[PDB]
């Protein structure tokens, strides 16, 4: 009879005394103080941590936690990998456009569709454009730009779209949100009132994963290639029949890619291995380096290890692994012409002060992890204005009026009859009428 | 220091400890057993036999850190592809002159193999207290760890023995105990004559003399007839 | 008739194979062996990692071996063909 | 002429000069969009001082060939070594983005102090601890890209085999 | 103008591309180790060796390193 804090739910079924128990940490203790694990760390009682919404507490070995649902999310990268929102990597690989995610399920409130075109010689194919359907407005993101098209008349459902270190965020004040990395990558996310009323390629989000490759008319199949051929939009579109194998087709180009790819299983990331499975993101990086062979190869292999450095950092682990000689990033080139501001952030953990959020205009999610370059304003104008990436005063950043930037002063377009708009000398959108009938 | 191998089946680890191995079908010549990082390994492979007196290689593998060298009679294979040598890559060179076949690395490693019977090998220090291979390790201790390990002093053909690599479509059996022949001792004078002549002048003081003297014993009365097995040894 | 009745290195039979590695004191562990160890019946074994490796790097000799033979599961015409 | 000066005799005697960009049809496209900068109007002023056509047949020749890895490192130099001569001719031209070519030189700074500073066409002259005991060259290389520092004014001297302003 | 000798340039680019000290363009695409310069011209003092290795799958080679002869003394520019 000999306890240890982690046999505890064993049983003992085939040193410390009677009573105390082995921690794991050093001399024997009582049940009370008995400390908790988690991925590999030791904390002692009473302490604290998060998971991606909620708050936990080790209180007597055992973990206490907040009951809260966290979004949902769903995930498209590479040269066709799909990850659904209730956790189920797979591959697919069409040239169609293909529904993402819907709501018309069977009257319905949106839908976000995607375009996957061949990129390569081996047959895989990639995203390269979103369309975003919302009540009547369309998004599109493509060509490294967002464009509105179909503007309702008067609806206009709220929106807000903004650029966060390299990635481009378009979030919806109904509660769906899309963070796009302007190459290939893609996030969706989505408010817990959506429960179990999606479909699409990312699954229907009921937190139950058996019932994920559900098709068009509502049968459960056991094969990708079906789930995923039955989401195609245009009916002439072809069917795909098999997967390529890159590496395979084209074995020249087999050792670099597996020299350059295993960076991700050395001793860089090495704080990173016992939060995040690298496996799955290195059988990526290596189909992703073997099928770019008509050019700029050294983009597709980028891309492939911030997706996995993004997670770590997601889990708590800032790493830093740019060098001058392995995908250097250019952030001065924003900054004025001698002045030093703008700095690579490599884990994005930094919360400064917008002219968005001066005015009490809040987000609803946390993008607090996320790589590229930020400022740091100095202190005789530290407000950083996003539209222009400016760092200015307090008073002169713009009014932000139906998702279009106004310099202060200038006078505001208005889709109205009689109603002129300014912006003041002190940020401030004002409107008068025009009695030239109407009146005010 | 250096490992060589060369005669009937004489070997000499890095400290020497002059043996005799008649093993016929695959061993781990020299490895890096760093334990975290294996730098290099040196594979040798015996021939089927090819008569009393010789005693040759059929081909030789030699892996550093990322590539395959593949050493045959009359040709060389890098990566699974014929070079024509002499190779000039940025951290590998390859040359095959007429009377030996030479492999620089940056590593620290150099081999030189007639394409016969004779090869020899030379490690920088960096590689002390991590060799594991046929040769011994290169602690710099004279028979230490090699043959006496947990107290048992291991016979030169078990400790042999232990150094095999199994390939997993061929079975080779090893070799037997053979039964403890005399000690040829009565060619001594022989040997320590042909060996100590005049040619060898400075060098008596470079190179030791009695284990290559006790080399050559066994060497004359293991091969009658043809002395095609004595003067590999003076070689 | 057991969904959710069960555990140890079988998961929990619920449905949903994301919380297959949720350990017996809540939270839920990223890696294979992180979650195995805390289902040791003799406190007194040590505990393991994973190993980021593959065998078929370290012996050369036998890849070729290992792939002449495996590579019949993709064969459409060996018997393996038909399933 | 080239095979006559072979170092060793029984290295292979050349018979043909090869065609990349015929022997890798699909992979031109590409090259001859990237490569077309050079005609573009970002290099207008150095167009009447360095004649780009050979340097556009060389970018397009060593894109159609490396075709096993690292593709994006070919065509950096390519467009880099004509750069180099319009600086030398007296036309320094700022032509690398965030999106084309960039080089990652705050990567020497200490944490967050800024001196070190990419220079377009180098054409700035500091004190180093060699110029400083009288040791000067023969030559002028004051045309090399690259990132150069701007040690403070507390301890003005760069020395180069650390790389450090003391 | 004034008249003073500017020093003389060679360059070596490229997948096998050479300007001489004259201005004379060409190509060439060898597999071996070759002269760039040398003054043992029919006794000299130096001699500059480069090293061309294949670098791609279409036969063209570059060179990887440089060797440098100055006396006795020998200088490899590598990795
Ligand atoms: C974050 O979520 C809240 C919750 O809905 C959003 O607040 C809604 O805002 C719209 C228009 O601004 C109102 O019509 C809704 O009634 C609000 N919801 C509630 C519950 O009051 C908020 O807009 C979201 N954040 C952003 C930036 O849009
Ligand atoms: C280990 O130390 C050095 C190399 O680390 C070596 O020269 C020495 O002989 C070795 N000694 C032992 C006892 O292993
Ligand atoms: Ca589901
Ligand atoms: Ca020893
Ligand atoms: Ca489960």
């Amino acid at each position: 009879r000999a306890l240890s804090c982690q046999t505890l739910a064993a049983g003992y079924y085939h040193v410390c005394p009677d009573g105390l128990m082995d921690d794991g940490r050093g001399g024997c203790v009582v049940e009370k103080e008995c400390p908790c694990v988690h991925n590999n760390d030791l904390y002692s009682s009473g302490a604290k941590i998060k998971v991606d919404c909620n708050t936990c507490t080790c209180k007597r070995g055992r973990w206490v936690c907040t009951q809260a649902v966290c979004h949902g999310t769903c995930s498209i990268y590479g040269s066709g990998h799909y990850i659904t929102f209730d956790g189920k990597y797979y591959d697919f690989d069409g040239h169609c456009s293909y529904v993402a995610v819907q709501d018309y399920c069977g009257l319905g409130s949106f839908s976000i569709i995607t375009e996957n075109v061949p990129c390569g010689t081996t047959g895989v194919t990639c995203s390269k454009a979103i369309k975003i359907f919302m009540g009547r407005t369309e998004l599109k993101l493509e060509d490294k730009h967002r464009v509105v098209i179909q503007r309702d008349e008067g609806h206009h459902v709220a929106y807000t779209t903004r650029e966060v270190g390299q990635y481009l965020v378009v979030e919806s004040s109904t509660g769906i949100i899309v963070i796009w990395d302007k190459r290939t990558t893609v996030f969706i996310k989505l408010a817990p009132s959506y429960k179990g009323t999606v479909c699409g390629l990312c699954g229907n989000f009921d937190h139950r994963s058996n019932n994920d490759f559900t098709t068009r008319d509502h049968m459960v199949v056991s094969s990708e290639l079906d789930f995923g051929n039955s989401w195609k939009e245009a009916p002439t579109c072809p069917d795909v029949s098999t997967n390529p194998e890159p590496c395979s087709l084209n074995p020249h180009r087999r050792s670099w890619a597996e020299k350059q790819c295993s960076i991700l299983k050395s001793s860089v990331f090495s704080i990173c291995h016992s939060k995040v499975d690298p496996k799955p993101f290195y059988e990526a990086c290596v189909h992703d380096s073997c099928s770019c062979d008509t050019g700029g190869d050294c983009e597709c292999f980028c891309s492939a290890v911030a997706s996995y450095a993004q997670e770590c950092t997601k889990e708590g682990a800032c790493v830093f692994w740019r060098t001058p000689d392995l995908c250097p990033i250019f952030c001065d080139y924003y900054n004025p012409p001698h002045e030093c501001e703008w700095h690579y952030e490599p884990c994005g953990n930094r919360s400064f002060e917008t002219c968005r959020t001066i005015n009490g205009i809040h987000s609803n999610i946390s993008v607090s992890y996320l790589e590229g370059c930020y400022p740091r304003c100095p202190k005789d104008r530290p407000i950083y204005e996003e539209d222009l990436k400016k760092c200015v005063t307090a008073d002169k950043c713009g009014c932000y009026v139906e998702d279009t930037h106004y310099p202060p002063g200038a006078s505001v377009p208005t889709e109205e009859t009689c109603k002129s708009c300014v912006c003041t000398n002190s940020s401030q959108v004002v409107c008068r009428p025009e009695e030239g009938f109407c009146y005010w | 220091n250096v490992c060589s191998t060369w005669g009937n089946f004489h070997y000499k680890t890095f400290d020497g400890d002059v043996f005799r191995f008649p093993g016929l079908c695959d061993y781990n010549f020299a490895s890096d057993c760093r334990g975290s990082y294996k730098e290099f390994a040196v594979h040798l492979k015996r021939g089927p036999g090819q008569a009393e007196a010789p005693a040759g290689v059929e081909s030789i593998l030699l892996t550093i850190k990322d590539d395959t060298i593949y050493l045959t009679r009359h040709l060389a294979v890098l990566n699974g592809a014929v070079v024509s040598t002499p190779h000039y890559s940025p951290g590998l060179l390859i040359e095959k002159s007429d009377a030996y076949t030479k492999v620089y690395s940056r590593a620290g490693l150099t081999l030189m193999w007639n394409r016969e019977d004779a090869l020899m090998l030379e490690l920088d220090t960096k590689f002390r207290n991590h060799t594991c291979g046929l040769c011994g390790d290169y602690n710099g201790l004279q028979s230490y760890s090699e043959f006496l390990s947990d107290g048992v002093l291991f016979s030169p053909l078990e400790f042999g023995n232990m150094q095999k690599i199994n390939q997993p479509d061929v079975v080779c059996e090893d070799p037997e105990e053979e039964v403890a022949p005399a000690s040829c001792s009565e060619h001594r004078a022989e040997c320590e004559r042909l060996l100590t002549a005049e040619a060898f002048a400075d060098c008596q003081d470079l190179v030791p003399l009695e284990p290559y003297l006790r080399a050559c014993q066994q060497d004359r009365c293991r091969c009658p007839g043809g002395d095609t097995c004595v003067c590999s040894t003076v070689a | 008739a057991s969904q959710g009745q069960v555990q140890g290195l079988c998961g929990n039979f619920n449905g949903l194979e994301g919380d297959d590695f949720k350990t017996a004191s809540g939270l839920v562990e990223a890696t294979g062996a992180g979650f195995a160890n805390t289902w040791k019946a003799q406190s007194s074994c040590h505990d393991k990692l994973d190993w980021l490796d593959d065998p078929c790097s370290l012996n050369i000799e036998s890849a070729n071996y290992a792939e002449h033979w495996c590579s019949l599961l993709k064969k459409t015409e060996t018997p393996f063909g038909r399933c």
